[PDB]
Order: C-alpha cells, then structure tokens, then sequence
DNA sequence: TTTTTTTTTTTTTTTTTTTTTT
DNA sequence: AAAAAAAAAAAAAAAAAAAAAA
C-alpha cells in the first residue's frame, strides 16, 4: 500500500527561501516536537498541499510563501518535494513550485508547472505529468485514496480540526466529497442555475404579457367598429374615410398581433413547464444522493462506536453515531439509550475527542489503501484519563494496523505526557525538533529519542 | 530457613516489582511497595547470601517521592546489619561500576555494615534519561543500599562484564545485561557486537548466571531476544520483562542451560499471564551438585480472579436488547466476585488464622467481554452493551476494580445504479425522463460541462415549437 | 470597585434539577479543576448570565437546561444567584428564574422573573428590580463596567475566545459596545433600513413615470388633430363626426394627464434627492465613529505593547497592536489586529500558529480588562494555556502573578482560572494566594457536584 | 582551619542551595550541585561538628534525578569518616524526629559512620505536598546521610521541641521551624499558638539556635513574620528564604538575639539582592565568652553585574527611533560585560593562577532599562525597543544568560452625543435635508430612545417639500440638473 | 487579452422569545 | 387564553476578487 517517504519544503511560510529543509517519515511512527512559531503545522500544509495542491485556509494574499516584505527581495519562488510509494508499490516523486512575483503596488500569485516522475528500480526517471491541474489528480490517485480524504482525514488542518461538529451543511458538503458523490452535486448545482436564469426571464415575461394584451385589446375593437361602418354604408347604398383611418391604423399599429402574441403565450407556457420539472427532478436526485449518504455511513458507525467506547474515559455518554436526517446532518450522543445532538450540548474535550475518533474511524475505512494519518496536537482540552486512554488507544490501532502492508502515524505535540503512555521509544529511535535559527527561519533536526523529556 | 552450608551460596531472584504502580489509587495504591517489602524481608529472615534484581524495580522513569522513600525503607530496615558477608568478590568491580567514583560493591564500603548485598539490573521503564543519562537504580546506587551493574554505554558494541564471586570452594559468575530495545538488541547480536569476557583463569568451577529483560518470544517479526543468541557457557538464565510467572525451569536442550522467568510481584495489567500465582526463588549453588530451587510463593498479591466469555456463544442473548445482556453480565461478575472473595478467605484462614474473619481485602476481578455479532446475522448492528465505566461502577464497595471490572472487545450502487431506479417515479409533464436522466449520466461520466443547460433548452424549443402548430391550444 | 462573592446553580446544564451547587470565590485568585464533561465551563456561563443575562452560544434548544429527556418529567425550571457587592460598597444579591415546559415533542423556553435585592447593613433585603430586560441593564450599572465588558472580556466563553482575530465585521461589533458606540451605529442601521424602502419606490415610481410618458406623448396628437379637421370645417363654411369621437376619447380617456404625470416625475426626483442625502450624512457619521474607535483604542494599545513585550517567549514578533482603519470594495472595514515583526507591519489572521493567536488573544482581554474593566476587578480565564508550549506557559504563569500583585495595590481584584495541566499550576504559585480549590466532579447519577478542597491535594 | 577547642561547637551554616535551579541550562546548568558540593568541601576540611541547613536545599518540590544524584553524592563523600562524632546527644531523638522508625540521629546509628552530621528544616519550594505529605528531605532522612528536623504536622498549634548537644563543656539547644505560608504562621504566633519546649535542667547555660525560613520583612502590610513574635531566651535566630546575603550579625536590642542571614549560594533571579557577595559563616560557639562568626567567601559562583538605568534621564534619545537607543543599549552592555570579565580573572588569577590563562567562565549580566515616556511628553507612545529575547541574543558566546540579558520594564459615553460628529454635521453639506433638524432628528433617536424619530423626518421631507415644489411651475420646464441645483440652492439662502 | 472557479466576507431569511396590549 | 409585531441568533446564500484555463 502507498506510503510517504521524505518532504523537502523551501521557502514556504516560516521556513527560509534560499534553502532546502527536509524530514523523513519512518514506519510505524513519526514525532514532531517543536515550540510555538517553529513551522510543526507547515509541514503538515505542505504535505497536504502537495497530496492534493490545495493551501491552507485564509491564504488569499500568497502569505503561504515566505514574506517578501520580511526578505526584501520581489521575485521570490517556493518549492514542496514529496517522495512516496505508490499503493501498488511504485516509487514516485511530485514537485510542486509556486512564484510570489512583487510590483510596486500589488503582489501577483501564480502556480509554476510542477513535476511527477515514477523513478523505477534502476532509477529510470519518467514524467508522467507537469501541469498541476493533473497533478491534483494523479497522486491522490496513485495513492489509492479520494482527494477528500487526504484533506479532511489523513491532513487535516489544526484549525479545522472540528470539522464533525460543525454546521450540517458542512458536514454534507465535506461527506458529499467522501462518499465520491460530488458528481451529482455539482449536476443538482448545475440544474439550479437553469432555474435562476430561467426565472428572471419568466419574470420579463410576464411584463411583458401585460403589454401584449393591451395591444390585443387594441385591434378587435377597430375590427368590430369598421364592419358596423361597413354594413351603414351597404343600407345607405340600398337606400367612408372613418373605415380607411381605422383600417390604416390596424395596417401599421395592430398588423402581426394575433400571432406574434400567440408564440408569447408559447414561450410563457414552455417556462412554466422548465420550472416544475428542474425542482421535481432536483427533489428526487436529492433523496437519493442522501439516500447513498446513509447507505454507506453504516459502516463508518460501526468503527465509530467501537472506538468511542474503549477510549472515553467517562460514565456519561454510552455510544456515538453520525446519522443523516436541510440536511439534517448531525452526530449524536447516546446518554443510557436517549439520542442528543452532541452540538451544542457537550464540552471542549468531548468535542476534540469525538472529532479524533471520527478521524481515525474514517482512516481506516475509506484510507485502507492509504495508511497514513496526522494528528496534528490530538491532546487539547483532554484531562489526564482521556489523554492516557488516547494514547493506548493508538497504541492499539498501530498494533492492528501493522499486520497489513504499513501505517504511519504522525503525532505532532509539545505535552510531554502524552508520550510516555504511547511507548514512543519502543516504536522510533528518534525524533525531529523544529527550531528558529538565529536568522529567524525554521530548521528541522534529527534528535535520539532519549533526549526528549 | 537454616543457614547455608559455608560453601553454599544463597540468592534469591526478584524482578517486575514496579514499585509505584497505581500509586494515587484508593485502594490498591500501596499495593506495589508492601509487596516488595515482603520480598526484602523474605530474603533477610532466610539468611541468603545476596538477592538478584532482573529490572523494572520502578513503574516509572522518574520515580516518585513516596516510591522512592518506601523503596529505601525496606533496603535499610533489611540489608544493614552486623553479620559480615561470606563473598568475596575475585574481579576488580571498577569494571564493573565503571559509571562513578563508587567502583566497588556496596558490602566492601568501610563506611557501612551491609549483610545482604542486592545487585540489580535496569528495565524497560526505569531506564536512562535526561541530559546526564541517569537510571533510578543509580540514585539508589549512590545511597550505598544497592549495585546498579551491567550497563551499556554505547548500544551497538556491548560487552558483557562479569562479577566474580566465591563462597569457600563454590565460585559464581554473574553476567548481566540491561534492557535495551529488542530491534537494535538482535541486530546487535546478528552481527557480533555482544561480546562476554568468560574468566580465563580456572575455568571448569564457576556457576554462570545471567539477568536478562527482553521479550521471551515477540508476536511480530524481529522484536525479541531469541534464547539462542546467547553463550553455551552459561548454566542458567534469569528472564525478566515477562509477567508470567514460571515456577519450574525450562531446561534449554542444546544450549545446556535452564532459563527460569520468575514473574512479577505486581499485576500492572489484568490479563491471563497475571492470574497466574506469584513466587520468588531461591537459588543454592553447591560445587559438585544441581542448584536446587526453591519457589516461596509472595503472601501480599491481591486476589484476582479473570474470565473470557464471547455474547455470541451463549444462548438466549438477542442483540436487539439491552436489558438481559446487563443483568446476565451483573449475574457472571456477582459469581466470580464470590469465587475470589472465598479464595482470600480460605487462604487467610489457612495460615493459623482460621479463628477469626476479618474485613477481607477487595479483589481485583475482570471479566473480557466479547460484543460480537455473529456469523449467521449479516447486520451492522452488534450485541448491545452498557458503558463499562458505568457498569463496572455498580461494583464499588465490592471489588478493588474501580471503574475497569468488564472489557469489550471484538474479536477478529455508486449513485446512478440507485438513481437509474428512481427513473420511474420522477413523472415530469414536459421534459422526457429518458433523455434527461441520460442529459446527465452524459454531463457526469463523460465531464462535458454543457449538457444538462443544451438538453432542458433544446427539449423546451421543441415542445414550443410542437404547442405553437396547434391553433387550438391558443383558445383555452 | 465590585466584587463577587457568592454563585449557586440548580438546574443548569449538567446540575441537578433537584438540588444546588455553590461556589465562593475568594481574593485575588480562585482555581477550578475537574475532569472532562464535569461543569467548569458551565460555571463561567452561570456568572454571565448572572451578571448580563445571556445564554450561551448555539443554545436555541433550551439546552441551557437540564434536559427533561433524560429526567423525565415535564415542567422543569432553573435558578442563578449571584451575591456580588455594587462598585460603591453595596452588597446586593442577582436571581434569575427559568422555565423549560415539555408537553408535547415540542418544548418551551422561557424567562420568568426574577430579583435585585440590595440588602442594607441591616438586613433590608429590598427587590429594586423585577424585570430581567431591567437587570440587564441593572446588574453591569452596579457592577460599573459596560455589558459588554462582560460578556466578551470578563466572562468570556471557551469557544468565544479567541474573538482579537476574527472577521473584521465581527471585530468591530465586539468593539463598538465595548466603546459604547452602538448608538449611533444603531442609528446607522436605522438610516440604512429606510433607504432600501425609498430604493423600492424609486423602482415604482420609474415604471409609472414610463406609463406618464405614453400618455404625456398621447392625447395632444388628438388635440392636433381636432385643431386640422375644426379650421378644415371653418375653411368649408367660408366656401363634424370625427371631432365629436375625439373629443370623446380625451374626455374619458386622457382627461387629467398634464398635471398627474409631472408631479410623478416631481415624486421620482424627490426620492433621488432623498438617496443623495441619506446616502451624504450616513458615510459622515461612520467617518465620525471610526475616528472615535481609533481615538479610545490609544491606552490600550500602550498596555498590549508592554503586556507582550513582557510576555512573549520568541524571537519572531516584537509587539502586537489593534489598527482601525477606513478601507477595495467588500471589506466593510479595516479592523484587524497586526504584529511587527522586525518593524514591519504584518496582519496577524491567517499568518499566526495556534498559540501565538492564543496569547494574543488573552493578553488583549488582559489589557481590556484593565482599562474599561477598572470599576470591576473580576477576570475569568478558562483553560489559558491551550497550544502554549513550556517557555509561555512559564512566562504566562509569571505574568499573571505579576498582574495579580499590581492590580491588587488598589481596591478589589479577582481572578477566576480554570484548568486542568501541572505546569501552570506549579508556575503559577497558586498556593501563595489561596488555601483552597474548588473542585468539580460527576456523582454516581451523573450529577456535577462542587467541592472543596485542601490546597496541597492537588499532586 | 585547624581543629576546634574541644569546649567548641563548629557549625557552618548555609541555606537556600537550591540544587536544581536551571537545570537544564548548556551554560549554567551545574551551578548549583557545584556549589553545594563547594559547601560541603568547605565544611569537611574546616573540620565542623556539624552543618545546620536553614532550607531550600532542593529548588522544586519532587528533586530530578541529577539533583538527588549529585546531592547524594556529595553527602556521601563529605559526611562519612571514620573519625567518630564528639557531639553529645542529651534529648529523646524520638521527640523531634517524629515520622518513622528512624528515630535517631544518623551519626549515632549503629550501621553507619558519619563523621559530621547534617541537619536541616524544609524550605519553601522543597516542601512537604503529595498524597503522604513527604518532602524532598524526608527521603535523605531515609538514606541516613541527613537529619530532617523541625517538621510541623498540623498548622494550627505548634510545638518546636529543639535538639539538645553537649561537647565539652558547652551545650547547644538546635530549635527549628519550617516553611509554612506566613500570612499563616502569623495568626498561629498571634494567638499564642506556638510553643517552645525549654529544657528543664539548669537554665541560662544554653546557645539557644533557631533556624527559622520566612519572610524577614514585609514590603506590603501583610507578607512576613516579624521579630517581635520570636521568645526572647533565643541567642541566634538563622534567617532563611532570604537571598540578599548581608555578613554581618543584625542585633536585636530588646529580645536580645543576633539575626544571620546567610543568603543563598546559587542566583535564582537576577536582580540586585542576588547581586552582593555571597558567604557562608562558621560558627564558634563556646561557653564563657560571645560567639564568633567567620564569613568565608563561595568561589564557584558566576560572575554577576546589574546595572540599572531609566532610559529618559540620558539626553539625544528620541523615543521614535528604536536605533539610536538600540545603539546606546549595546554599548552599555558591552561596557559592563568587559567590567565583569576583568573582575572574574582578576579573581581566578589571585588564587594560585597567576601564570596559567584559561577560559573565563561567561558571566551573568543584567541591565534594566526604563523606557517609559518623558514626563515632559505625554503622547502615547513612549521609547521604541526591540525584542528583548533577540536583542540578548546578540551576545551569545559572551555571557552566561543569551535570552535575559536586557529587561524592559516601565516606571510608574459616547464622546459628548454628536460633539466629534458636530465638525461633520456642519461640514455635511447637504443639498435638500436640513443639517440642525437631522442632527436633532437623529440626537433625539439616539438621546432619547425614540426608535422611528428618525424615520419620520426624513418622510416629512418626502412630503412637504414635495407639493412645495410642485408649487413652482417654472420647476418642470428645467430639463437641466445644474439649473435645478442652483434654484434649490436660492430657495434655500 | 478575456472568461470560469474557489474562497472570504457580508448579508440576508426563519423561527423562537419577549413585549404590547387585555 | 388569544393575537400581533420586534429583537436576535444560526444556518444557508449571494457578491468581489484574484487565480487559472482559454
Ligand atoms: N507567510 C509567512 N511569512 C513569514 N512568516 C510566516 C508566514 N506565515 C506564518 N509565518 C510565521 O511562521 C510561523 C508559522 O508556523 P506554524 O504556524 O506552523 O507554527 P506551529 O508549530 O504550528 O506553532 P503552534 O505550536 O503554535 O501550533 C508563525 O510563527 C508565523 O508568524
Ligand atoms: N443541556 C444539557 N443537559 C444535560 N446535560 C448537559 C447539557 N449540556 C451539556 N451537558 C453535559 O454536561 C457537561 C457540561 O459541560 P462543561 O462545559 O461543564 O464541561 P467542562 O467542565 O467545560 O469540561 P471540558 O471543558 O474539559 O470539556 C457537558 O459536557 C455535557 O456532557
Ligand atoms: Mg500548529
Ligand atoms: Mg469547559
Ligand atoms: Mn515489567
Ligand atoms: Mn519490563
Ligand atoms: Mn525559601
Ligand atoms: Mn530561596
């Protein structure tokens, strides 16, 4: 199965641009200590951001790379570099660079062609693609697992850890991409500005008709008043200028009316048919998206539940669930077999350890083909019985997950219990510390595991 | 125990003490340090000659203050005395405790009257750290009441150092290695790294004994110390770090030496190899004849009694419910609460104590629960099962086991398939559903962006252009 | 200057229904430890809703009540008491009485009266106020600090906290009360709303003046032609029924049009000139109260320098600091919090580890609660070293205690701290200031409970 | 020093060790082992009965392991002899140490050779907090190397049995109290809740010597335990916590006893207490005359200069700039770093070194700076500075502290309705809507909580000025904007 | 040189809860 | 009981804009 090698970040946030910092992965654990500022969480957005090519959130004015106003310089030029194996055993290597060009006044981003080269046993390098719109589409799936996955699940941002517990449109719309079904959202988003569009113009329409009708009103009556001239003029024979004044009226005034408003009234027609039929269909391609949504979600509960209930250290909440049914997409939390929505009504450990275990269970059911998962300080707002329970929590899952082809844990923190209680000496000899230099860029080092404290 | 013979030496074997295990525990938080106290005093009222620690005398890196002050307690109220030591050491022990100025035995210190020398090794958890590398055994080292010996300095060259002892006519040898990681430790010993300096001198006479404090046997691949790397010379092997306690010695056929695995004094986890009696040994090594062993079984381990049980194998439990799966799994603890609560009191009235019942100390009971569905049902959903930091709670006042009596353990159509199907329902008035739900398979498999806006604008033409041909539908 | 003395819960959250829990807080430091889900934050919302009378955030359920699911019984009603002393010596008591009605699957929230007594130092127990809406606006008075001191500062939420280094709309929001501006945004808004509506008739008045103008370019053609057909009659008279038909159309059909559609047209530019106007005098009285929110945010922008010059364990930053400034087109303002590192000025959201906008943000509530807080000497920080590593725990630590010895030179001055980690605790040198901590806990029935206990029971 | 009279009882007293203070420092993290090993060597060779340590021995309340290590060893090396002890105990051991079974004095245990006994009270920060309530010395106490004494079990009443010794002809009476809050102990010493056991037999013989660990004055009117509440029969009182080593005997005039206060033999925050010369004393009791004290200067302490300035009394400084100031900070520095290396060779080469040149040891320097604004100036802001962790990181290589050496510290409605929006409301200017009815129309709003005041005067303009204008009829022949402008504006003047 | 696309930021709809009036 | 506005807080949606595809 995929595995990540080494990472080889330049000039990206923190780190310097006129360098080259690199940290190697090891199996089945990685440790990162550092203090605040040191860049531990960077290295994290650059695994992600060459995984899927994607920065990290409220980036908008290029401040992902190194400040130009910090160096001086203008033309400045970043570089992530990844090393991985594929999940059918390939060896590959994705590059990714970007520009952070400076004007006078302004600051222009842009994305330079990046590279993906599977480099065989006799190191024979082969390109497979340089522009980065197919980047972000060979190596998530080289890897073997889906986008959504590697940006929610396995990368996960610090600051948007929380994400189970957030509004139920966000949850829909980041298991929409999970569940492979964002397809069809897009179709539903797609029949949806055919409608908007589509009513604006019902909307003229109508004005329209208004005026129309008027204008038919305008030209039965002159009809009807130039026969009852005619038919006086036909006794008086028996027995003319006010027929051919109307009758040129009608010639330049009211011509081509009882057709023209005829394909008005059409057209109205045909919208009103448009509409009904956008909404019905968008109603039924609905239902059964969330339909699929609560079909494959049994799955995720069923390691949900059995790992909530040998982790929380706590005699108040029995199980926990996700469950769909806008959008009445929530997690629940069962109190001796009472349902509560847990949001809103819980605390700031139970919400970071319910979000961990949601984490970890996805991992290891849609990330099957992928054992890779970085958790980014997992002990905050935990006591002492949640941390030490978390900790032989993972020491489990690294047990089981070692029987099968790798799996890879990166555990980033600076709360020195929550190591002992994980054996991190008996699974890595060593460690990285990342630490400001006296230039104020980031280094990262290469520490034996005993020298921790 | 009578005294030894003059050329008769007397050890006894103690290791996994884990002192300071569960120390803020209400109940069972002296339990640790009483247990080795009665060790140390098991040694000096049978008049050994010295006591052996194969490691983990400590549950931690840094011991704490109560552990560390009940630790020097037991070591000075049961090795200082005035009867002189009968070993002289042969060796040079600056070889030997080559990490201070203290390079010789604690018994040879003018400065203190020892009459039981305890020699230990270090463990898996009280083991070097910190910037100066210090272990917990050489803070009791530099007190004077122990001998920290058979350290390793560099991990991948280790050499193995004895001490030379002889009672009389009886000589001992006393190898002894630390507890290093398992994976580095076997590729050291792949690749001649360990090396054991056996006495030149007179060799044929001298009793080989070994300390060791790595895995016996390792579930994955490489992360263990096989019992086979180690030297034909020796004739005995001390094997600690396993729990389980072993009261007969598993004699090693081609290697010619027996291997004897003592235990623990303490149960750091509540498993089947910790339900197993605990013991303490004691060697007699005599030239001429076999070393007789003697297990002494320790009188200050609480009870524990464990059961195993799989929901799947009993009948009558349906998964749906919850309320007779609690009151089966209260009926299975209430059972073996009683089991173990007669245990402890036949074996207090089973020592000249039998006129008087006391309040008996609580057990500690565990039952491993096995929640899983079974074969036949193909549902999500498994047994039902009460949260165990609850249910365990309604023990309280019964069992030593606070919160953790009961463990539960398992044991070991994308989209338009399910879309296609809907088809049928879905009933528009204009639009055909047959080219719509295919106007968007196109616009989703084939990723041609402009479909679904060309198909509803094309089929809307046609249907105005087929109700404007008809003059009749402009009348109603 | 206020202080609090005196908090029981009953009904709230996690507590009992059926009971009650009380807490005294003592001079110049309280701590409250517990484990996870016990009801530590629950006593910081307790103290808002005392002092202010809101409820916590995302809590439109009623799930700021014990929950009748699980308890079973339909009427279930909640009560706060706070007994604090007014900002000029006058012990005086808060309750406030709630009521969660379940009959059917829906469920009914709502707030019935509760009190203000004043008691004098004779026991004059005397209800000053009945109302809640009244002791909202009664409690921060005699308190002395402005409500919304108290709600983003003082009592700040665990999941509010880190409110410095949020959106700039939602900066200046917390800002604008703190400053005591809302006023006049109120007004603001007001001359906003009415706006919209003009816009609306404007949009009316337009499609009428169109239909004026049809009119306006009929009806004198008729009059045209009536002229051409009567001098062609009076030139056959020297030598009638197309008049008469006319004649008849303009007098039942276009009849009033001169005047009518000019003063439409009239109308319609008097909503012009009105949008200039509303438009004119609204962007002046926002010029206005952005020069103010700049002007009164000058001393606390000399304490957050000194704060966290004194503070901050790195290299990296040199200070911190709030600018307020008019802006681009979809920013609203220009309200952020920026840091200089090596004088340069860089805005701290989105470029900011986890706990450097941590510290941030506590020492920005620090320095609020110095001078907006200073008739009311009360600061509750929960759980502040969240993302702080060794060196600014330490310094946080050292910090606090040399805020506790300053501060308390002067008059009154508490601190509540809630959390749950050794290192602060040590740091800290809690034991100097108190003998005790509370400590929360869940019984046997799942019920949060308030103990106390020795000061050298925590290991 | 020679040995003592054998009427002498040597004691070399010494407090606030705190072995463990920056322990982990590259530079300055064996400062504190070190000295007290010092200590230790100072009291083997000078030949002392006895030390007497009047707390903080350790710096944190659970010891690391290098610090009981290196403590351990060097109570083993330096406390053992074959020499016996010729201190003469005359009360029940078990009285004063009353915690275990050991309940004798080391030196006089028959499984041990002490050749020099040491005593000592708990401390402040080595204090007595667990689930047992053990200090860090009741574990030494376990190792027979030291003897913990003057331990209080309950707060409230307070028995302080002494120690009584004879060698000679000379008696000794060793009282000791320890480390409990001293806004604490005050109301126990109040209430007359604290006792002193007295020996019975033949009184006015006896060196009546405590050894008492709080605070020596309060700065704030309740932080200390005063002297008044002390018994007037003590001849010495040992004052520890208290780290400004003053060498002299401070003499009590009423209660008739000198006060010591030794100071400390490590620096534990760098400021000017810790910044005089530091001692540890030898006592030479003996009976028929006075006592004589014995400073002996430490010489493994870290060389260490503060200096203190305020940055608005030097001239050419404009608060703006942070370079002509950064400038000046530098120099001051570089100026007291040369000052404490010429005095740490000048004493390393006045000992024995006087032709071998090595590597002075980096000192500790410490300059506090003021950069608080001119009281001429009153804007807002005041002297600029730069970090003070990377201004100190300027001179690693050349001091002892590279990220303390430089310290910054200072030495101490709705704004009147519309009155800042009054300079606006004039400057308005608008073209229809009268700005003194609208300033009005929204003061009334705000002023007075009427929420549609606003709302209706703005309709009032959408009404009577609409017919008003509709009353001119030369108003709708004008299709030109810039005429209309300039009429509205003639209606209005 | 011009057009789609994704991200932030701000602005809106709903729905209870008070508050009015009785 | 009974109803009818106001206030306000969450959850979802619509502009603005800079980057990327054309
Ligand atoms: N675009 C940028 N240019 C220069 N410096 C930056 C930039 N973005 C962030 N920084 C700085 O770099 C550091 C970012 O590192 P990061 O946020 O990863 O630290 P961290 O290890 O996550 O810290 P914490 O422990 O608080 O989580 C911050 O100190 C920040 O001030
Ligand atoms: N409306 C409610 N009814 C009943 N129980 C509740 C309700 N809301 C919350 N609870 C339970 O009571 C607990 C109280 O939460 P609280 O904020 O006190 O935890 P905490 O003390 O903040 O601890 P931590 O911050 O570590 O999670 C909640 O976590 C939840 O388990
Ligand atoms: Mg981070
Ligand atoms: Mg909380
Ligand atoms: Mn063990
Ligand atoms: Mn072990
Ligand atoms: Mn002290
Ligand atoms: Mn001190």
């Amino acid at each position: 199965m995929s595995a990540i090698y080494k990472l080889s970040i330049q000039g990206i946030r923190s780190f310097d641009s006129n360098d080259r910092e690199t940290i190697e992965f090891g199996k089945p654990l990685t440790l990162i200590v550092g203090m605040n500022g040191s860049g531990k969480t960077t290295i994290i957005e650059c695994l992600k951001y060459a995984t899927t090519g994607d920065l990290p959130p409220n980036s908008k004015g290029g401040v992902f790379i190194h400040d130009p106003k910090i160096t001086g310089e203008k033309d400045i030029r970043a570089q992530v570099k990844l090393a991985f194996t594929s999940a059918n055993g390939l060896n590959m290597i994705v590059t990714r660079n970007i520009q952070l060009l400076m004007k006078k006044t302004t600051t222009t981003f842009k994305t330079l062609e990046g590279q993906l080269v599977a480099i065989n046993n006799s190191g024979d390098r082969s390109t497979l693609s340089t522009r980065s719109l197919e980047l972000d589409a060979q190596v998530p799936l080289y890897l073997g697992v889906p986008k959504a996955i590697l940006e929610y699940v396995i990368f996960c941002h610090q600051e948007d850890s929380l994400w189970p517990l957030s509004e139920p449109s966000n949850l829909k719309k980041k298991f929409d991409e999970i569940f492979q079904a964002m397809k069809f959202t897009k179709a539903l988003d797609n029949l949806k500005s055919i409608k908007k569009d589509m009513s604006v113009d019902i909307k003229l329409l109508k004005q329209s008709v208004e005026h129309l009708k008027l204008d038919k009103d305008r030209s039965k009556a002159m009809k009807l008043n130039i026969h009852q001239l005619q038919t006086k003029i036909d006794q008086y024979n028996e027995e003319q200028n006010q027929i051919d004044s109307l009758t040129h009226q009608l010639r330049t005034d009211y011509k081509d009316i009882e057709k023209n408003y005829h394909k008005e009234w059409v057209e109205l027609q045909t919208r009103s048919f448009v509409t009904d039929d956008i909404d019905v269909y968008s109603k039924a391609l609905d239902s059964a998206i969330m339909k699929y949504h609560g079909l494959k979600m049994q799955d995720i509960n069923r390691i949900i539940d059995e790992l909530w209930k040998r982790t929380y250290s706590g005699t108040d909440i029995d199980t926990i669930k996700i469950r769909s049914d806008s959008y009445n997409y929530r997690v629940v939390m069962y109190k001796q077999d009472v349902e509560l929505d847990m949001r809103g009504r819980c605390s700031a450990g139970q919400k970071v350890l319910a979000s961990i275990i949601i984490r970890l269970a996805l991992s290891e059911t849609f990330g099957a083909n992928c054992g890779v998962i970085a958790l980014d300080q997992p002990t905050t707002n935990l006591d002492e019985e949640n941390i030490e329970s978390l900790a032989k929590s993972l020491h489990n899952i690294i047990n089981m997950r070692r029987h099968q082809k790798n799996f890879q844990l990166i555990v980033i923190t600076h709360d020195e219990k929550f190591l002992g209680h994980m054996n991190a000496a008996a699974f890595t000899d060593h460690f990285f510390k990342v630490k400001r230099d006296d230039r104020q860029k980031s280094q990262i080092e290469w520490v034996d595991i005993n020298r921790v404290t | 125990m009578d005294y030894p013979d003059p050329d008769t030496i007397r050890i006894l074997i103690t290791t996994d003490n884990h002192v300071g295990y569960n120390e803020n525990d209400p109940i069972t938080g002296d339990d640790s340090w009483k247990t080795f106290h009665e060790v140390m005093m098991l040694a000096k009222n049978n008049n050994v000659d010295m006591v052996v620690q194969s490691g983990d005398l400590f549950h931690v890196n840094k011991p704490s203050k109560k552990s560390l002050y009940q630790v020097l307690k037991t070591l000075r109220l049961c090795c200082m005395g005035d009867k002189p030591c009968e070993l002289e050491l042969l060796s040079d022990p600056s070889q030997v405790f080559h990490y201070d100025e203290f390079t010789n035995v604690n018994y040879e210190d003018p400065n203190f009257n020892i009459s039981i020398p305890v020699f230990g090794i270090s463990g898996n958890h009280d083991d070097a750290s910190g910037d100066s590398l210090l272990c917990p055994m050489d803070i009791l080292h530099a007190t004077g009441l122990i001998n920290h010996f058979g350290k390793v300095i560099e991990s991948d060259k280790i050499k193995v150092v004895p001490l030379l002892f002889q009672k009389g006519s009886t000589k001992l040898a006393l190898y002894g290695l630390a507890a290093v990681r398992d994976e580095r430790l076997f590729r050291t010993f792949k690749d001649g790294g360990v090396t054991f300096e056996v006495p030149t001198m007179r060799e044929g006479e001298w009793f080989n004994l070994m300390c060791v404090h790595q895995n016996h046997t390792g579930h994955t691949n490489t992360a263990f110390l096989p019992e086979q790397f180690l030297p034909d010379f020796l004739d005995m092997v001390i094997w600690g770090h396993e729990h389980e306690c072993i009261p007969n010695l598993v004699h090693n056929p081609i290697k010619n030496f027996d291997v004897l695995q003592p235990g623990s004094s303490v149960a750091t986890s509540l498993c089947e190899a910790e339900a197993q009696p605990k013991y303490v040994f004691i060697l007699d090594i005599k030239y001429g004849e076999a070393p007789k062993m003697t297990p002494i079984p320790l009188e200050t381990i609480r009870t524990f009694k464990m059961k195993s049980i799989s929901l799947q194998d009993v009948p009558h439990l349906r998964p749906h419910d919850k309320d007779a799966t609690s009151k089966y799994l209260i009926e299975q603890v209430e059972e073996m609460i009683r089991d173990a609560n007669e245990e402890t009191k036949q074996k207090l009235a089973d020592d000249g104590e039998g006129d008087m019942v006391a309040e008996l100390p609580k057990p500690l009971i565990r039952l491993r629960v096995d929640y899983s569905a079974p074969s036949n049902t193909q549902s999500p959903i498994d047994y039902q099962v009460e949260n165990p930091r609850r249910f365990s709670n309604r023990f309280v006042g019964r069992v030593a086991n606070g919160n953790n009596v009961v463990q539960f353990y398992k044991k070991r159509l994308e989209v338009q398939t399910l879309v296609n199907d809907l088809l049928n329902k879905m009933q528009l008035s204009l639009l055909p559903e047959v080219g719509l739900n295919e106007a968007v398979k196109k616009f989703v498999d084939k990723d041609e962006k402009t479909a679904l806006k060309e198909f509803i604008s094309h089929e809307i033409s046609n249907e105005v252009g087929i109700l404007s041909t008809n003059e009749e539908f402009l009348r109603t």
